[PDB]
Formats: structure tokens, C-alpha cells, sequence
């Protein structure tokens, strides 16, 4: 166990973590900042991403788009610090694919700061907490096999969403919930985890995401009969072929277009395909000349992953799990219950997104709140004093043991299979619409799967195994999955991304459920729920 | 030498399906220092690796543009 004494450690080197690291280098130029990532940061999910004329119109559309589960004071902060962070990004070199341009700029800016020590290709296994205050973490160095103690008095979780918990998914296999997992291990609740958001056109089997631009440039969605079925679900009259209008038909509200898919499924109107049920995003009527100019990548994309030339046949699509509104619970400073420990970016719940993320508030949260979390954690690194050395070191030792008990564990279960059944149960029981019976089937399956998890075989693929890390991820996924399902099952209303079919729970219920779902995990392994109020300041519910 | 398995996890879901199973099903097939381009090419930006696979452009070191052909063609005979 090599060790490294830092002021702050940041777990995650995507948009949020990088912005946090720059923020901490600029706040205290004498700081040692450990910036840790299991992938070269330029491979963080943030690379993959592709009005505000008024603070009021933006605050209103975030709260309402989040169906009144937003922390309004956080929203007010956010909306008002958006222009600053956009300016600061352009100054840093970003020319005015937006997630790559963002991450590249953050990454190049981070290179100017000798305060920021990157720990590339390091897997963080646990955080060290004693007397209600974080004191560092312990990571594994992939590229060598060794384990590193990293001691800091503030730790910022920036680990990304909990996506790859659904079997069909838009996220890189990276995005496994590790940071939400670690918060749970230490009694920090996950908040509002029941609110997962789907993107309506994703490729079957893969989950690779077909851009809205497909429909902006006039592609239609039909069922098995070639019917543009969106007209049957409140989405205005059918618009002419080649003249779409925003908010109508294929450009309709993104949530209603997913729900439409589901209804078409229940009607018998889908197409049964290998690895899913699909409709068709049809682009044949554009022409390759249109398809080559605008939407140029989309052709090879379809040839490559669905084996379709979109000029000759339509593309199979279906709603895919995409963004997780919930995450580690944080206050208005991004600080968790555990003093000194922060969370920011997709892994957190700062109270910005409520029950439904609004547009590109996801990318801007990275730099607004990455800055805040960075500043705030610097502040708290300078005022924590020191900690009961034996306990910290004892805990750091316990990770070492726990990790060796894990290797050559007594068991014969296959983590691959355990992983896929969790994925299937997520799709079935926590999808577009939920029912108390499809949720309880899946709550059960997870319980069954996490028992088998206790007996998974990490075979001696040796230094330290890739198989062992994929297993630690699976564990993390499993615990956050129950948190989702338990919270969904228990939320007896329909709000934003969380939509229920059963009587009693089809309507939004502000008298009873204008509340956050906090999901704890006790040492015994069971999932405990709690609720907190929702800071309403300017905008009481409609 | 099994750490190149870890240089296969990408931020884009697209490269997980284009690079990870090609490393699995093959790689140990045509090796020697023709794998001198595999590792060399993994040390490149994720958009470039998505794009040079969709032929929205071509990589510079055309020793690496050959490797983009071997990954396209060997995968167009896969599934
Ligand atoms: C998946 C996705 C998301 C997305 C999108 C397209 C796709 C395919 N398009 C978007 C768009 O057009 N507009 C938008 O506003 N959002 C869009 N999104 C969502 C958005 O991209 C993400 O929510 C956002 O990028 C999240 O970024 P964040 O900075 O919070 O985190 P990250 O990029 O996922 O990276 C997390 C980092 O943590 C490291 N990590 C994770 N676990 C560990 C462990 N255990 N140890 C060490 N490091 C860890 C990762 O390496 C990563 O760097
Ligand atoms: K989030």
C-alpha cells in the first residue's frame, strides 16, 4: 500500500470532476489535488454528449420540467451561474459535439495546473470515513496491480450515472454507479433514484442512441403497419412528409413519444426482433443527398450496428434508458451527510433536475456545480484538522482484506449472468410505465440476484483481475438497482419520468408525494426508504 | 498484456461494440507487430476512433488507416 497525502481527492475525471479540479486549483494554489479516474479522462461518458434569455424562463422550465420535485434555491443558483460558466469555458478555448469540446477544454485547462495530480487508470474501491468525516480513499492502480492509499480531507464523488444497470442502455460500459455504491456503503442515501429518463430512439440490442436530428430533418416513426402512430396519442395532426413542426408528431414531447412506443407495444403494434421489440425510424424519403449533408454519420452508424442502409430500409429503434436524475444526496453546496464528502455531476442529486432533467441542463450542471463542489470542498479541506489515525489506517487495511476475501471467494456463480438478469429485471420492472406487480417481480429478482452475488467466482486471471473489478461494479450496480426499484414501487403517484398504470397512482399527487425519495442501505443488506421535503421558494405546485 | 483489455472500455457506447468484441473474438489471430497498430491506435481520441470507423475521415499514419480497414472488414464478417 503506497500512500499519497492530498488536500482533496476527486473521484471522476469527466466534465464535473475536471471542472471541480480546476476550481480547487484556482481556489487554493497551494493544494495537492488528486484527480482519479478508471479511464483516461478523455474517455469519460462526457465525451459522448452531442431559453436562457431569462433567468425566470429558465428557472420556470427547470422546475416545471422536473414536475415540482426540484430544490428551487439550487435551481436559482444554477440558472444564475450558467452564463458565468459558459463564458469561462469559451475563454478557456472552447470554440463558440458539445460534450467533447467541453471535456477537451476542461482537460487541456487542467494540464496548466501543477496542483492537479491525475491518477489515470485507477479504480477507487472505497472511501475512508471516521467520526462522520471523510478522510480519503483507497484505489487500485490498474496498469500495475498495486493499491494506493490517498488521504484527503475532502473527497468529491464525480463518478457519473447509474445507467449500465439496464440491459439496454445508452451509456458506456464505464458508467456503472460506482460512486453511488460507495456512498451507500457508508450510509449516505441515494435520492430520487426512481426517476430514470429514457431516450425515445435507441438501437435495439446495443442501446446506441439515434439523435433527435433524425427527426428534426424529417424522419418518421411508424409501427408494423407503416402508420405514423404518434398522431393517435395527443401529438397534434399528422404533419406532411418532409415538413415537421416542433412539438408535433416526431418532434413531440420526448416523454410522450416514449409512452407512445409502450402503448404501441401493448396494442400488438410493435415488431418482434432479435433482442427487443422495435418500431421504425424511417429515413428513406429524405434521400442520400440529404442524408449525406445533414445526418452524415447516421448512415454508417446504422450499417454498423443494426446492419441497415437507412436509404433502403428503416432503422429499428426503441426507447432506451439514458439519464438518471437521482444520485448521491447533496445539500446546496454539493456536500453529503458525511462531512467533507461531496458529490457532483450525474452521480449526485443536488436537487436541480427534480423528476425530469430539462434539455442540456445536464452538461451545464457539470461546470456550474463542478465549480461549486470544487470551491466548497477546498474550503472544507482547510478546516477539518486531522483524524484518528489508527481508525483510518485500520479502514484502509480493511479494504485490503475485503479485497482478498473477494479473490478466490467461495462460490460458483457467474457474474456475467448475474449482471444480465439484473439488466432484464430493470427493463421489465422499472421501464416507461410501472405496475406494482412488475415492480415486485423485479424487486424479488434483485433480492435473489444479490444473494447469488455473495457467491460469485473471481477466477485467477492474474496481478489484480479485470474479473474482480467487473464484479465490484456489479455489486455497486446491484445495490443501486434495488434503490431504484424499491423507490419506484414505493412512490404511489405518477411524476415526470416515473409513470404508473395502476389505480391510485396515475396522477401527480402534490398533497402526499411532494417529497424526495431517500434510499438508504443498512449493514444487514436491506433497503430503507425515507422522504424529505422539497424546497419551494418562488414556485408552489401548479 | 491483458491491460489492453482495459484500453478497450470507451466513453461512447459505439466503441464498446466495435473494439471490445474484436479484441475478444480475434486479436490473438493476426498478431506479431501488426498489433503494433492496435495498441498505437487505442492511444487516440474517442471521436476519432468512432469517426475513422464510420469513414467520416481517415487517420493520418496510414499504417493506422490499414488497421481501420482490418477492424471494419473483420467485423463486417462477424454478426
Ligand atoms: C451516455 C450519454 C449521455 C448524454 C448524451 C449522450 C450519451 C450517449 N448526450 C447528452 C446531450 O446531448 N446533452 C446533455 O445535456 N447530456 C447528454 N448526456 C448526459 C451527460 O453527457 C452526462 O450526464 C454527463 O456527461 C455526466 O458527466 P459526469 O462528469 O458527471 O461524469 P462522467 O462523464 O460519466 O464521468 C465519470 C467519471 O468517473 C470516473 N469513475 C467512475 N467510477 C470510478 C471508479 N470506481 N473509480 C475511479 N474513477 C471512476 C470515470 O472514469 C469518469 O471519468
Ligand atoms: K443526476
Amino acid at each position: 500500500m503506497q500512500t499519497f497525502q492530498a488536500d482533496l481527492a476527486i473521484v471522476g475525471a469527466g466534465g464535473a470532476g475536471l471542472r471541480a479540479a480546476i476550481a480547487a486549483a484556482q481556489a487554493n494554489p497551494n493544494a495537492k489535488i488528486a484527480l482519479i479516474s478508471k479511464v483516461y479522462p478523455m474517455r469519460s461518458h462526457t465525451v459522448a454528449a452531442e431559453d436562457h434569455d431569462s433567468f425566470e424562463y429558465h428557472f420556470h422550465d427547470t422546475v416545471a420540467g422536473g414536475d415540482w420535485l426540484c430544490e428551487q434555491d439550487v435551481v436559482d443558483y444554477f440558472v444564475h451561474h450558467c452564463p458565468t460558466e459558459m463564458t469561462q469555458l469559451e475563454l478557456w478555448g472552447c470554440p463558440w459535439k458539445t460534450g467533447f469540446h467541453m471535456l477537451h477544454t476542461l482537460f487541456q485547462t487542467s494540464l496548466q495546473f501543477p496542483q492537479i495530480q491525475r491518477f489515470d487508470e485507477h479504480f477507487v474501491l472505497d472511501i475512508l470515513v471516521d467520526d462522520g468525516h471523510v478522510r480519503g480513499l483507497v484505489a487500485m492502480n490498474m496498469m500495475e496491480g498495486t493499491l494506493v492509499q490517498i488521504r484527503a480531507n475532502a473527497v468529491v464523488m464525480a463518478t457519473g450515472g447509474a445507467g449500465r444497470v439496464y440491459r439496454y442502455n445508452t451509456n458506456g460500459g464505464i458508467v456503472t454507479g460506482d460512486g453511488m455504491g460507495m456512498a451507500l456503503s457508508h450510509g449516505v442515501p441515494l435520492r430520487d433514484m426512481e426517476f430514470v429518463q429514457y431516450h425515445p430512439t435507441g438501437l435495439p440490442g446495443s442501446g446506441i442512441l439515434m439523435t433527435e436530428g433524425c427527426r428534426g430533418e424529417g424522419g418518421i416513426l411508424v409501427n408494423k403497419n407503416g402508420y405514423r402512430y404518434l398522431q393517435d396519442y395527443g401529438m397534434g395532426p399528422e404533419t406532411p412528409l418532409g415538413e415537421p413542426k416542433n412539438k408535433y408528431m416526431e418532434l413531440g414531447p420526448r416523454d410522450k413519444v416514449s409512452q407512445a412506443f409502450w402503448h404501441e407495444w401493448r396494442k400488438g403494434n410493435t415488431i418482434s426482433t432479435p433482442r427487443g421489440d422495435v418500431v421504425y425510424l424511417d429515413l428513406r424519403h429524405l434521400g442520400e443527398k440529404k442524408l449525406h449533408e445533414r445526418l452524415p454519420f447516421i448512415c454508417e452508424l446504422a450499417k454498423a450496428y443494426v446492419g441497415v442502409d437507412p436509404v433502403k430500409e428503416p432503422i429499428p429503434v426503441r426507447p432506451t434508458a439514458h439519464y438518471t436524475m437521482g444520485g448521491i444526496e447533496t445539500d446546496q453546496n454539493c456536500e453529503t451527510r458525511i462531512k467533507g464528502l461531496f458529490a457532483v455531476g450525474e452521480c449526485s442529486s443536488v436537487g436541480l433536475h427534480g423528476a425530469n432533467r430539462l434539455g442540456s441542463n445536464s452538461l451545464a450542471e457539470l461546470v456550474v456545480f463542478g465549480r461549486l463542489a470544487g470551491e466548497q470542498a477546498t474550503e472544507r479541506a482547510a478546516t477539518a484538522g486531522n483524524g484518528n489515525e489508527a481508525a483510518i489506517e485500520a479502514q484502509a487495511a480493511g479494504v485490503e482484506q475485503r479485497l482478498k476475501d473477494l479473490v478466490n471467494q467461495d462460490g460458483g456463480e457467474n457474474w456475467a449472468k448475474i449482471r444480465d438478469e439484473m439488466g432484464l429485471a430493470m427493463e421489465e420492472g422499472c421501464g416507461i410505465y410501472r405496475t406494482p406487480e412488475l415492480m415486485q417481480k423485479t424487486i424479488d429478482k434483485l433480492a435473489e440476484l444479490q444473494e447469488r452475488f455473495k457467491r460469485v467466482r473471481i477466477t485467477d486471471t492474474s496481478v489484480f483481475n479485470t474479473d474482480l473489478l467487473y464484479t465490484i461494479e456489479l455489486g455497486h450496480g446491484l445495490n443501486v438497482a434495488e434503490c431504484m426499484a424499491h423507490s419506484a414501487m414505493a412512490r404511489k403517484e405518477s411524476r415526470g419520468a416515473h409513470q404508473r398504470l395502476d389505480e391510485g397512482c396515475t396522477e401527480r399527487d402534490d398533497v402526499n408525494f411532494l417529497k424526495h425519495t431517500l434510499a438508504f442501505r443498512d449493514a444487514d443488506g436491506t433497503t430503507r426508504l425515507e422522504y424529505s421535503d422539497v424546497k419551494i421558494t418562488t414556485l408552489p405546485p401548479a | 498484456k491483458a491491460f489492453i483489455h482495459w484500453a478497450c472500455r470507451r466513453g461512447m457506447r459505439e466503441l464498446d461494440i466495435s473494439i471490445m468484441p474484436f479484441f475478444e473474438h480475434e486479436y490473438d489471430s493476426l498478431s506479431d507487430d501488426e498489433k503494433r497498430i492496435f495498441i498505437r491506435l487505442l492511444e487516440c481520441d474517442d471521436p476519432d476512433l468512432f469517426n475513422w470507423l464510420m469513414n467520416h475521415g481517415k487517420p493520418a499514419d496510414a499504417e493506422l488507416e490499414m488497421m481501420v480497414r482490418l477492424i471494419q472488414t473483420r467485423n463486417r464478417e462477424r454478426g
